[PDB]
RNA sequence: ACCAGGGAACUCUAAGGAUACUGCCAGUGACAAACUGGAGGAAGGCGGGGACGACGUCAAGUCAUCAUGGCCCUUACGACCAGGGCUACACACGUGCUACAAUGGUAGGUACAGAGGGCAGCUACACAGCGAUGUGAUGCGAAUCUCAAAAAGCCUAUCGUAGUCCGGAUUGGAGUCUGCAACUCGACUCCAUGAAGUAGGAAUCGCUAGUAAUCGCGGAUCAGAAUGCCGCGGUGAAU
């Protein structure tokens, strides 16, 4: 099945393949599903095609996965270009969290 | 490197100096007092050979016990002393507070006393060995069972501190019930701080 | 430990074929303390082993699968005049069965199956008809003493 | 320690005395559910405006004869080193070698 | 109504012998039921199967403290001990077995500077 | 961060002095020590001048600035 | 029904002070241990460096608790008259 | 506290004694000290653990706990206060923690402790909340009330060898608390994101029995700030 631009797997539960989905986590699934009769224990495969269109409802109703990385990169940018000390973080690749960083520091860079 | 006798000794052969019940909230402030009144009662007393104080604070009222080889001035004429002590010491302290003095049969059985000894005469200079020497036989002639003394620092104004020790008699240290005396002093000599350790050993 | 020698704990023999071999087996596939799950284990793989035979007696399979694994001689290393050479020696009759043991689990650790009474229970198949990786260690253990056999 | 950091500290704690009474009145009004918005908003203002020290956050408790500020035990309110040297003595009731 | 107590290295457990059915019941529940784990069942069972009398006398135990494979062996320990006291002659055969013998192993101190009883921080070159 | 219960912390002599800079719309930097204070909605367009630690460094309060404290605009170490 | 507590450091002065009310009691006529605390105190004993070196001190508080079943006119006031100060506290409910 | 049948028998709690001493049997032994096995006993040879560290060796560590000789500074090397810093990483380094999964992950149920802390306070219970926590309300200076629910474990459903329903680093968003203040720089809460890592080079370390491994629970400093440290008990090996 296709869900919001993206192929999900069929071979697994529906909440499985939705949190494959990025955007998408296993509890928010969780969520969708309760609501609408669709049961979490269904496979995707079984699960007919209706049900899928309410699923794709419900998902659109929240923001979607090209929406949420647009949002960050520009919150990313909207640091940068204010120059804020996170900015700067940003921009230097280090940690802007405030963790800290004596000797594992590695996982910033890449 | 060596533990100090007596606090291994309080377990089982010997009794705790400070005897006093508190909650958790007034032991801290307790001990404080206590600490306080031992120290200023140590330094007014210094000129005086003193024993090893015992001071028991029940609720309000503080009751004090000192043995001093010399009671007499201590006391002074008819308790003059001992009352303008107990005034000042009501006043540091809260509700009036009674002390009183017991009688030591010897002298040079208490550890204190000889180490009080002996930092009086590396004061006034007189030779490190003569004083190991003189305090460590009186306290034979007097029938303590063992006595060891220990010298550590600058004697005779040496450059090169160095440790001088002398035993005569069975000092079992590692006897817990032996019963051992310690104490230690400090000798001010001009050229350098002098440290005196005594191990008195009467018996089980 | 250049100490005198002292009796060795008794083991606690399992309760349900109540044979003290089984539970000693048990103890080298308990791993972090984890002796539920080791027993749990052994009697899945054991069961598979006896449907697949239809032997009424998987404590008897096991121990003819046991006797036949365990090698009698072992090289043992020793130094005279400052130099190293294999020694072929009988091997102790405890020490025996503590091999044979640690190398089924060893082996059944590596087989192939997603479970691991699955992969214990091939193993036991092989070593019962003389096949697999334990009987080809027992082989090289036994070849490393035949290739030279000029000592002892 | 330096008399000056000890002299400090009890200055520092005169204030948290002299205004004990005060913030604890004053929190009550801020945590009154019943109070009204402005009220609690200019309680804590005030609060905000009372002396630098007056709070018992920056009081740190210290040895009474040393005035050390580290291996302080709240029991005995003392340094873990005179507190070993009185304990040894005997001067600290109840308190022995501990092996168990 | 014999009574005996036997202990397992924290727990206590109380037992009591007396004739009858043999139903054995564990802290007021079925044995079975109280215990989940099969090597316990055959701790409580291990001394009677030994001279055979399973379902001789009936049992009545109580076992609090501890934990689930040290409440078996205390079980264990009791049942022993009113078997003693009822008989004499069983006592030297009991004994050959030892399960008359408390358990002396019981968790160890943590001595300071080591993680564990003996564990000790390795230094590396 | 903070409980919105308790609102804002904005410290009460950058108040005082906002507030007295707003009723003039002057451009002069407000040279201010405390940066720990809010920056709010009042004090957009306006110039301080937030101590680092060394000297003060001027921060002209942009839209995109309210929900962040005074001190994050001001940089304390300088690393090359 | 006046219920006594006495709290001690000392056990061997504990036991001697509950046996002299009981003794009392007892002479007059009238018909008469919980868990004790303990706590652990890390001291070291080097100042500067060696963490591994230390010494541990323990003290332990112990609490008798006594019951009374009738409080004759000539038993209850000889528990007012009776003192041991110094280091042993009495506690007296009187409910 | 404990109830075996309202009792005091048992458990437990805490102050005392009793036992263990190669005592006994048989041996080997310079007719010896000793050792070897055996009975009994809960325990047998030091029953297990801890405390106790001899003369001295390293001019070993501490003038920054404190003390003291000498030496130096006295509108300054003394005294106060705001801000920041001790929390900065191209890289090296020793201690640990969490993993790389099926001896498992996740969902439901369902048991079994220990010791420790609680007015500079822990909160039973009601309601708001997905949550941390919030507002009420109550017991307890505690063998009473309370943190507190123990986890591994046992029964079922499923995932089916996949960088995965493994892993939870990192970052964006929202928030609750302590505190006068959480930017440098608090720990937690939910949502989303889901990096390396699929077992490890030469080399290297701990551990002999309730010990190694594993599991959580406490306490200290503490206004808030643990994987550390100091203790605890469950499971429980091989050699």
């Amino acid at each position: 099945a296709r869900i919001a631009g993206v192929n999900i797997p069929d071979n697994k539960h529906a909440v499985i393949s939705l949190t494959y989905i990025f955007g998408v986590g296993r509890t928010t699934a969780q969520k969708i599903l309760e609501a609408v009769g669709i049961a979490p224990t269904t496979k995707v495969s079984q699960l007919d095609d209706i049900q899928l269109d309410a699923i794709r409802a419900q998902v659109a109703n929240y923001m979607t996965e090209g929406d949420l990385r647009r949002e960050v990169s520009m919150n990313i940018k909207r640091l940068v270009d204010l120059g804020c000390y996170r900015g700067i973080r940003h921009r230097r690749n280090l940690p802007v969290r405030g963790q800290n960083t004596k000797n594992n520091a590695r996982t910033r860079k890449g | 490197q060596k533990v100090h006798p007596i606090g291994i000794r309080l377990g089982v052969v010997k009794k705790h100096n400070a005897n006093w019940y508190a909650s958790p909230k007034q032991y801290s402030e307790y001990l404080i007092n206590d600490i306080q009144v031992r120290e200023y009662l140590r330094k007014k007393l210094d000129s005086a050979m003193i024993s090893n104080i015992m001071i028991e604070r029940p609720t309000g009222a503080a009751k004090i016990t000192i043995a001093t080889a010399r009671p007499g001035i201590v006391i002074g004429k008819k308790g003059e002393d001992i009352e303008r002590l107990q005034k000042e010491l009501t006043k540091m302290m809260g509700v009036p507070a009674q002390v009183n003095i017991e009688e030591i049969t010897s002298p040079d059985l208490d550890a204190r006393l000889v180490a009080d000894g002996i930092g009086s005469q590396l004061e006034r200079r007189v030779m490190f060995r003569r004083a190991m020497k003189r305090a460590v036989q009186n306290s034979m002639r007097s029938g303590a069972k063992g006595i060891k003394v220990e010298l550590s620092g600058r004697l005779g104004g040496a450059e090169i501190a160095r440790t001088e020790w002398y035993r005569e008699g069975r000092v079992p240290l590692h006897t817990l019930r032996a019963d051992i005396d310690y104490a230690s002093v400090r000798a001010e000599t001009t050229y350098g701080t002098i440290g005196v350790k005594v191990w008195i050993f009467r018996g089980e | 430990p250049r100490r005198r020698v002292v009796a060795t704990r008794e083991i606690l023999p399992d309760p349900k074929f109540g044979s003290q071999t089984i539970a000693k087996f048990i103890n080298h596939v308990m791993s972090h303390g984890k002796k539920s799950t080791a027993e749990r284990i052994v009697y899945g793989a054991l069961e598979t082993v006896a449907q697949k035979r239809n032997i009424e007696d998987p404590v008897a399979f096991f121990e003819d699968v046991l006797e036949n694994v365990r090698p009698m001689v072992e090289v043992k290393a020793r130094r005279v005049g400052g130099a190293t050479y294999q020694v072929p020696m009988e091997v102790r009759p405890s020490r025996r069965t503590a091999l044979a043991m640690r190398w089924l689990a060893e082996a059944a650790a590596k087989r192939s199956e997603k479970s691991m009474a699955l992969r214990l229970a091939g193993e036991l198949s092989d070593a019962s008809e003389g096949k697999g990786n334990a009987m080809k260690k027992r082989d090289e253990v036994h070849r490393m003493a035949d290739a030279n056999k000029a000592f002892s | 320690a330096k008399k000056s950091m000890i002299n400090r500290e009890l200055k520092r704690e005169k204030e948290v005395a002299k205004y004990a009474d005060k913030r604890t009145k004053l929190k009550e009004t801020i945590s009154d559910m019943n109070a009204s918005d402005e009220v609690r908003m200019d309680a804590m203002l005030e609060l905000q405006a009372l002396p630098r020290n007056s709070s018992p956050v920056r009081l740190r408790n210290r040895c009474a004869i040393t005035g050390r500020p580290h291996g302080y035990f709240r029991k005995f309110g003392l340094s873990r080193n005179m507190l070993r040297e009185r304990v040894m003595q005997g001067d600290v009731p109840g308190v022995r070698k501990a092996s168990w | 109504r014999n009574y005996g107590t036997g202990r397992r290295k924290t727990s206590t457990a109380r037992v009591f012998l007396a004739k009858g059915t043999g139903s054995i019941v564990v802290n007021g529940k079925p044995l079975d039921e109280y215990f989940s784990r099969e090597t316990s069942r055959m701790v409580v069972r291990q001394p009677l199967e030994l001279l055979d009398s399973p379902t001789a006398y009936d049992l009545y135990i109580t076992v609090k403290g501890g934990g689930i494979s040290g409440q078996a062996g205390a079980i264990r320990h009791g049942i022993t001990r009113a078997l003693i006291e009822l008989d004499d002659t069983n006592k030297p055969a009991l004994k050959a077995a030892g399960f008359v013998t408390r358990d002396s192993r019981q968790v160890e101190r943590k001595k300071l500077g080591l993680r564990k009883a003996r564990k000790r921080p390795q230094f590396s070159k | 961060p903070r409980s919105l219960k308790k609102g804002p912390f904005i410290d009460a002599h950058l108040f005082a002095k906002v507030e007295n800079a707003l009723e003039t719309n002057s451009r002069k930097p407000i040279k201010t020590w405390s940066r720990r204070s809010m920056i709010l909605p009042q004090m957009v367009g306006l110039t301080l001048s937030v101590h680092n630690g060394r000297t003060h460094v001027p921060v002209i309060v942009s839209e995109q600035m309210v929900g962040h404290k005074l001190g994050e605009f001001a940089p304390t170490r300088t690393y090359r | 029904r006046i219920r006594i507590r006495l709290k001690s450091f000392d056990h061997r002065l504990i036991d001697q002070s509950a046996q002299e009310i009981v003794d009392t009691a007892k002479r007059t006529g009238a018909q008469v241990p919980l868990p004790t605390r303990i706590e652990r105190f890390n001291v070291l004993t080097s100042p500067h460096v060696n963490k591994d070196a230390r010494d541990q001190y323990e003290i332990r508080t112990h609490k008798r608790m006594v019951d009374i079943v009738q409080p004759t006119d000539k038993t209850v006031d000889a528990l007012m008259k009776l003192d041991l100060a110094a280091g042993v506290d009495v506690q007296i409910a009187l409910g």
